[PDB]
């Protein structure tokens, strides 16, 4: 998050705004990253929080798992369109609905 | 150089500790799954 | 983001038998079923607030599905008939299965129940309350602190302050 | 699925919005789109509670406007755009034909669900819209909401002094 | 702040907003902030005895609204591929908010619309959009850490501001281009620090400050009304146009202060040839400001002799001449500054 | 096609540093010619609009060709890559100038201007300084930037220590 | 000494005594500028410029009090910047080493002979 | 006077404030009763609720009847 | 040699930003664990 | 990519809407006209980010009442607008 320079009072008016602190199940991914840029600054922190700011994005953007997902179903298309599958057995038996 | 669980060899969680269970995505649970079977699901709401 | 070096339990492991006893036939039994397994049930619902893996809670799981089976089983050897009216009323009665209309065939089998097992249907409010325990698991999550000796350090109050070397310093000392 | 054909209607409206000269043609184009666009938010949410707060402003905005279209720019051309026509439906059914041969688990939005969450997920039993509209009235955000009422009562302020009731009506003279 | 008690609470809703912005710990509070500004400004600015005035409310109002519009859609584009107000490494997506920033400021590549909503201002408007308009602006400019972009709007501030400015006549309208190519020098000192544009920016609304009023004070509006001009002592008119020159920035005078503490520091952070370009082309930006001193240089006129008499506000020329004494003597107040070392 | 000028001695792989220098002569050519067509030319119609795109950048790329080539060519003629190598190339983009302008002076003049403007880029390239060069000193603060907070919100407990950890 | 150790080059010893306009320039400083400031109004209004000296006196003692309070603060910033660099020095003696101070006797620079 | 006028030129402001005034008063009161039953601590929770016997929460249980 | 070490420091503090004078950019992290603060407390009032 | 099947098609029809605000039509209307068609379009990406966080949307509501004001605003500048031109023309106002 971004630093005012003048951090006058009312930068707590609206420093509250936009969190993932409210019940998230990246709320605990972001408090360790967050805290590690409190400890080292802004700058320098951002050379030291290779690790946090990684997981904290593959937490919340979740670009690091979707960018799988397709690479599966490609790779599944790619193989049937190849002859390599077959139309009877293309897709695994589905998961039971009351799951996840 | 596909690894099971990672993009080509790259941990999708790097501070996470040794045997920490991660619920993966709704797509991702349903990565090998027909339409019908990801629609009965999300759509219950909605009833199509 | 499940790897081989993830350690899932095997399949034979989840096998377990299950209820499968559809909405209605189990809200009939709530109230007194609860009573009985609120053990089971609270040591397994804590692990899994404190603990969120859901293997971690395999072995309390069973317990609390063991239970509910063996709850039954008890209704099924006596009350049978009375369980399936009130069953049956509370589906059949409103679309939100809502206790406030079948109150009378309630009353038939709370009495069944209580002159073949003893028991009470607890106060409406009972299972909604905060429920403390004697946590069995012994293992509450423990604390601590992150260090980092390296913090980008700044000037101490109790740094003394002598006048700079010839002040500004700038260009003509100005 | 509906949401693909979804996204090839706004992009079939945005297309011919582009093109539109009247301003009633806008605003009709525009009306249609705010009804898919407000359909398509709540196919990506827990709840449409949204969908129908942003209609009801939208429409707010949609009736004024023909006012001052009536007074201003009453008088005015349309013209059927045999190209226009041809060129969106000519499109329109080409997108919905991939709609039916598109792999539409990949297409399909990652944002949750209230039935995408988890059945574990304590916090989403209670009611469709408590949590998520819950803390615009609790500390500290509760005061930018504060900060909005000054905001709108200022506003209501500004208009009156821009406008100046006092020196007549307004006619397109 | 000059009619009624409406207007005092605009000029305070001002501050307001932009305050929220500069104190704003995410993209998406300091956009709100400028929308509390963008309502603000513009009830001050529309009069409808002017036909004019009425057509600047008009071009500000199009502009901000787009700058504020894409401003949003950056930001949010921003934090949907980073998850953070702060991007790791500088790429496209932080240009675009930049470019916005530059608009909602006026620079150079998208500075169109700032001199050609000039002409329907009073002077007093002038110095709110002049001074105060362009804090929120670039001060969140700060943040972004893009330098080529930054760079090319710095070169062509300078240059539009200056060649631009010598064809007009009209003051509103000269000062709108001398005032890009001290935007020009804001935009140079930022991308090496804060403080010295703090301490730039100070100096800069303290001249504009200073010859609004002059021109506010005796309501002139073109260049042949300064020689027009009537004065009691030709050596007071002489000495009150001795401002422009401070705002030239020539040594002798305060107005030179800001301009050498910022290249005290872009020279020792090596940025030479940047210099080079700015403070050459500074010396077109000093042309035309000497012509306005032709009217006080010269100290003998042929004038219009209907008037032999001077009406004047006395609470604004009591601080104009205040003003004006120190944009005259302030240099030897440097010693007591301790804000640039 | 991205190709570094300078990727190698002066010399040398001619057709990388025509790419080089065309780019930028593209480049500015069409930023300024959005200007020209919108701003000041105006044309109308779909074709003639194409025309300011050519007559501005056009000639434009023309120039840097030739400062190349001439630059080049000089290298080896002379047998040594030095400074009038790179005012021998400025002569040459002055020459087409004054074709693209059709004036016999401006050509010449502008060559000049070109001339010793190149001289300027060889001297850089030699002794080892840059035009725009990262900033080495970034300041973000004043003195008292950590101290001076007026916030009025109590910050709640922290959770790290500045202290070794404890085990 | 022969030693070259920044942190004795910033370390101050009490031997420099600073200037006599030193603690006086800025506030008589000021308070000529207040004067002055005040002479320009009476000036500027066609008034006699010695007339009204109470104004004189306000801006004269006006410049003054400010002068000496903000004096009084900068020393206090130029004091807390050494400390400053004392402490960054001494966090990072690796990367202000003590270096020898060499003379011209083990030097061979060049020379411009202009003949 | 000015009740007077008000009341006869336009009586439903000062009926309606009458009843907006209402609100503030038995607001103030059912708000300072609020926390006269620290009803904070509500005897019946939103989802499940599980305490250990030593977290201090597991003092603060409302002890009720029904 | 005082201002060619004071210059020479201060090129060390901007190359890493490791020391809270000039070259340092204040992080907060106040809000958001004002914020954790504000849920636990919403947390515990959930209930009826 | 990610933001190819995700985020593309709102950033698409984001630009459409600046090249309405940008076109040539006669009526200062047709600029308000396209004005909250950008801010609809606005919605819908900050309803995406939104959204990533599983329990933000109420910002929706401060986004709102920003869109409206300057909606309201714009209004308001075009009454003004008439009361001393007497039309709305964009080729009635002086150029400059
Ligand atoms: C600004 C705010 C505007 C708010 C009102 C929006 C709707 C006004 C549309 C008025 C009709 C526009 C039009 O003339 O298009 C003709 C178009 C055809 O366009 P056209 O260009 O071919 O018409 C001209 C024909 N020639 C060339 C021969 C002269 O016909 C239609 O299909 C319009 C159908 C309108 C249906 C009625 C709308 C009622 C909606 C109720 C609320 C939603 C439910
Ligand atoms: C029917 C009209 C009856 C005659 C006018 C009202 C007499 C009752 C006095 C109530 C207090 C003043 C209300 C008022 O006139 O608006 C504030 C008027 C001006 O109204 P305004 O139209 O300029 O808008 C005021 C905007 N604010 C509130 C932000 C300042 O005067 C003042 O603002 C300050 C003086 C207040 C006391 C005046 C008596
Ligand atoms: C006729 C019109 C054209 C005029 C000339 C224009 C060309 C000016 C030179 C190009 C811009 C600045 C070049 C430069 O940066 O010089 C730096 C040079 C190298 O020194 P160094 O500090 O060690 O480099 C960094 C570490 N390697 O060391 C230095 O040169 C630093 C000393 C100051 C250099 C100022 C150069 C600008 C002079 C502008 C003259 C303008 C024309 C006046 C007539
Ligand atoms: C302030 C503006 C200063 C502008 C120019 C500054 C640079 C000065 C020229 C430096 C120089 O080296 O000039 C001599 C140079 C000859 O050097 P060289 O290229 O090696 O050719 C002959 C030896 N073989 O030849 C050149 O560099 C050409 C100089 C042409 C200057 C025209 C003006
Ligand atoms: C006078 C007008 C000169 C316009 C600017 C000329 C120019 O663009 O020169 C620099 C350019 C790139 O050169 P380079 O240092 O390799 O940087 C490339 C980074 N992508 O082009 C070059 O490769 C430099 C070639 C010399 C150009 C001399 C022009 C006089
Ligand atoms: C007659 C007019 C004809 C029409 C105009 C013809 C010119 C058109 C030029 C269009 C292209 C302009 C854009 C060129 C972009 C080049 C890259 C750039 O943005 O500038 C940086 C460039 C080199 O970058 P630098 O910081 O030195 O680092 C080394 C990189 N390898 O910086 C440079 O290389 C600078 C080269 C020029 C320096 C001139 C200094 C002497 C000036 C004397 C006057
Ligand atoms: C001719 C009049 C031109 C006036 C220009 C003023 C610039 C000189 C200045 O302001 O500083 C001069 C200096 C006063 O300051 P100093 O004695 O050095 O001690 C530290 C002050 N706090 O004092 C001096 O250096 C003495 C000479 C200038 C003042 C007499
Ligand atoms: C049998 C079935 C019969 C069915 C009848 C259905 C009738 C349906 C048609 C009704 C519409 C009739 C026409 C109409 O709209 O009248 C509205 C009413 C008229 O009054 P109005 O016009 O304002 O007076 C002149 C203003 N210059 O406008 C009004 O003024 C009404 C305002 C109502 C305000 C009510 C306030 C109540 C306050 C309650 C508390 C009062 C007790 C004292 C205060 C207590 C404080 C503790």
């Amino acid at each position: 998050s971004l630093t005012p320079f003048l951090r006058l009072p009312l930068t707590d008016l609206t420093g509250c705004l936009i969190n993932h602190q409210t019940y998230d199940k990246c709320g605990k991914f972001e408090m360790k990253m967050m805290e590690c840029f409190e400890a080292y600054g802004l700058e320098r922190g951002k050379r030291e929080c290779a690790d946090l700011i990684s997981d904290f994005q593959e937490c919340v953007g979740m670009q690091k798992q979707l960018m799988r997902f397709h690479a599966m179903r490609n790779e599944r298309y790619k193989q049937w369109l190849k002859g390599e599958r077959k139309g009877q057995e293309f897709f695994a038996d589905p998961p039971r609905v009351d799951a996840y | 150089g596909w690894e099971v669980g990672t993009w080509y060899g790259e941990p999708v969680f790097k501070t996470l500790p040794e045997d920490t269970l991660v619920t993966p995505i709704f797509k991702e649970f349903y990565a090998h799954s027909d339409w019908k079977s990801y629609a009965k699901r999300a759509h219950l709401k909605l009833w199509s | 983001v499940i790897t081989n070096n993830t350690t899932l339990p095997e399949e034979s492991e989840l096998n377990v038998q299950e209820l499968n006893l559809s909405s209605a036939a189990l809200r009939a039994g709530a109230f007194h079923l609860g009573k009985q397994c609120e053990q089971a049930n609270n040591e397994f619902m804590l692990c899994r607030q404190e603990l969120d893996d859901p293997r971690a809670c395999l072995a309390e799981g069973k317990a609390v599905t063991s239970c509910a089976l063996d709850f039954f089983r008890k209704v099924k050897k006596t009350c049978h008939e009375e369980f399936t009216q009130y069953a049956t009323c509370l589906d059949k009665s409103s679309g939100t299965m809502a206790f406030s209309h079948c109150r009378k065939t309630q009353g038939v089998f709370d009495k069944c129940i209580k002159d073949n097992f003893d028991w009470d249907r607890p106060s409406y409010g009972y299972f909604s309350r905060a429920k403390v325990i004697q946590s069995a698991r012994e293992a509450p999550k423990k604390e601590e602190k992150v260090s980092y000796p390296d913090a980008t350090p700044g000037l101490p109050e109790d740094y003394p302050k002598p006048p700079a070397k010839y002040g500004s310093r700038f260009h003509w000392l100005e | 699925m509906i949401q693909l054909m979804l996204y090839s209607l706004i992009i079939t409206t945005s297309i011919i919005f582009l093109n539109m000269i009247h301003p009633l043609a806008l605003g009709l184009t525009l009306l249609i789109q705010t009804i898919f666009v407000c359909l398509l938010t709540g196919l990506m949410t827990k709840s449409f509670w949204y969908s129908y707060i942003l209609f009801l402003i939208f429409l707010g905005g949609m009736l004024v406007l023909f006012i001052y279209v009536t007074s201003l720019a009453s008088n005015e051309m349309f013209n059927l755009s045999m190209k226009l026509t041809l060129f969106s439906s000519l499109i329109l059914i080409f997108m919905l034909i991939l709609s039916f041969i598109m792999d539409k688990t990949s297409s399909s939005l990652f944002l949750m669900n209230n039935d995408m969450q988890s059945i574990i997920n304590m916090n989403s039993y209670f009611m469709e819209n408590s949590l998520s509209l819950n803390k615009l009235y609790n500390f500290p955000t509760n005061f930018i909401t504060i900060l909005l009422m000054n905001y709108l009562l200022i506003t209501l302020i500004v208009i009156v002094k821009i406008t100046k009731l006092f020196k007549g009506p307004i006619r397109m003279m | 702040m000059f009619n009624n008690s409406s207007k005092i609470l605009f000029i305070t809703i001002m501050i307001i907003g932009t305050l929220i912005t500069v104190t704003s710990n995410s993209w998406l509070g300091a956009w709100m902030g400028l929308e509390i500004n963008l309502l603000s400004f513009i009830p001050l600015l529309s009069d409808n005895n002017n036909l004019m005035s009425t057509e600047a409310s008009l071009k500000y109002f199009l502009t901000q609204v787009l700058a504020s519009t894409v401003l949003l859609f950056s930001s949010i584009l921003l934090m949907l591929k980073n998850n953070m107000n702060n991007e790791i490494n500088e790429s496209f997506t932080s240009m675009i908010i930049m470019s916005a920033l530059l608009l909602k400021s006026g620079a150079a590549p998208f500075h169109f619309w700032f001199p050609n909503m000039m002409e329907g201002l009073t002077w007093m408007n002038a110095l709110m959009l002049m001074t105060w308009q362009k804090i929120a602006p670039l001060m969140l400019i700060s943040y972004l850490n893009i330098k080529y972009l930054l760079l090319i709007s710095v070169i062509l501030s300078v240059i539009i501001g200056a060649i631009g400015g010598l064809n007009q006549t009209s003051l509103r309208k000269l000062m709108a281009f001398s005032s890009i190519n001290h935007l020009g020098w804001m935009l140079s000192s930022l991308m090496i620090s804060e403080s010295i544009w703090l301490i730039y920016f100070f100096f800069y609304s303290f001249l504009s400050f200073v010859l609004t009023f002059m021109f506010n004070i005796f309501k002139l509006f073109h260049l042949n009304q300064l020689f027009s001009w009537f004065v009691n002592s030709k050596i007071l008119k002489f000495t009150l146009f001795m401002n422009f020159l401070s705002l030239g920035g020539l040594p002798p005078f305060l107005g030179f202060l800001p301009k050498w503490l910022v290249i005290q520091q872009l020279t020792l952070c090596n940025q030479y040839f940047m210099l080079t370009l700015m403070m050459m082309s500074t010396l077109i930006t000093l042309f035309f400001y000497l012509r306005i001193c032709y009217s006080a240089f010269m100290m003998n006129y042929f004038e219009n002799n209907w008037i032999m008499k001077m009406n004047m506000n006395s609470i604004n020329y009591n601080m104009y001449m205040i003003m004006t004494f120190f944009s005259i003597f302030g240099l030897f107040l440097i010693s007591l500054f301790y804000f640039m070392f | 096609l991205r190709s570094k000028y300078y990727d190698h001695p002066d010399g040398e792989d001619a057709f990388g540093k025509i790419v080089a220098t065309n780019k930028y002569a593209v480049s500015a050519g069409v930023a300024w010619s959005m200007f020209d067509v919108l701003t000041l030319s105006k044309p109308q119609g779909y074709l003639p609009t194409l025309g300011r795109f050519a007559y501005n950048t056009g000639p434009l790329m023309g120039m840097a060709t030739a400062f190349t080539l001439t630059t080049l060519v000089a290298t080896n003629a002379r047998g040594k890559d030095d400074k009038i190598n790179y005012l021998i190339g400025g002569f040459a983009a002055g020459g087409v100038f004054g074709a693209w302008k059709h004036n016999h002076v401006a050509g010449l003049c502008a060559g000049l201007f070109l001339g010793i403007a190149g001289v300027i880029k060889k001297m850089s390239i030699e002794q080892g300084w840059e035009f725009f060069p990262n900033t080495p000193i970034k300041q973000y603060g004043g003195l008292n930037i950590a101290g001076n907070d007026w916030t009025i919100m109590a910050d709640p407990p922290k959770n790290w220590t500045t202290e070794k950890p404890k085990e | 000494s022969a030693v070259n150790d920044p942190l004795e080059l910033l370390t101050n010893k009490g031997t420099h005594e600073p200037s006599f306009l030193s603690p006086i320039w800025n506030p008589i400083a000021c308070g000529v500028a207040g004067v002055g400031a005040a002479i320009f109004i009476n000036w500027g209004f066609r008034k006699p410029v010695f007339s009204g000296i109470q104004k004189h006196i306000a801006f004269g003692a006006i410049g003054v009090g400010a002068g000496a309070y903000f004096d009084q603060k900068r020393n206090e910033y130029l004091a807390k910047r050494d400390a400053v660099l004392r402490h960054y020095i001494e966090l990072h003696p690796d990367d202000f080493p003590v270096k020898e101070r060499k003379t011209y006797g083990q030097v061979l620079e060049s020379w411009v002979p202009v003949r | 006077s000015l009740l007077k006028r008000a009341w006869n030129e336009i009586p439903d402001i000062v009926g309606g404030s009458a009843l907006a005034l209402a609100g503030i008063v038995m607001a103030t009161i059912g708000v300072a009763n609020y926390y006269a039953k620290d009803g904070d601590n509500r005897r019946y929770k939103l989802g499940y609720v599980v305490y250990r016997h030593d977290d201090p929460r597991a003092l603060k249980v409302r002890n009720d009847e029904d | 040699q005082i201002r060619l070490l004071e210059d020479e420091v201060r090129r060390k503090m901007s190359e890493r930003n490791d020391y809270q004078a000039y070259y340092y950019r204040p992080s907060v992290a106040k809000y958001h664990r004002i914020s954790k603060e504000a849920a636990d407390e919403l947390e515990a009032l959930r209930g009826d | 990519m990610i933001m190819i099947l995700y985020w593309s098609l709102p950033m698409i029809l984001f630009i459409l809407g600046l090249f309405c605000f940008v076109s040539n039509r006669k009526h200062l209307l047709s600029m308000l006209l396209s004005l909250e068609f950008i801010v609809l379009m606005l919605f819908f990406m900050l309803f995406i980010y939104l959204n990533m966080l599983n329990y933000e949307s109420y910002f929706s509501m401060m986004f709102l009442t920003f869109s409206v004001c300057e909606g309201a605003l714009g209004l308001s500048i075009l009454v003004s607008m008439i009361r001393t031109h007497g039309n709305d023309y964009f080729q009635s106002f002086s150029i400059m």
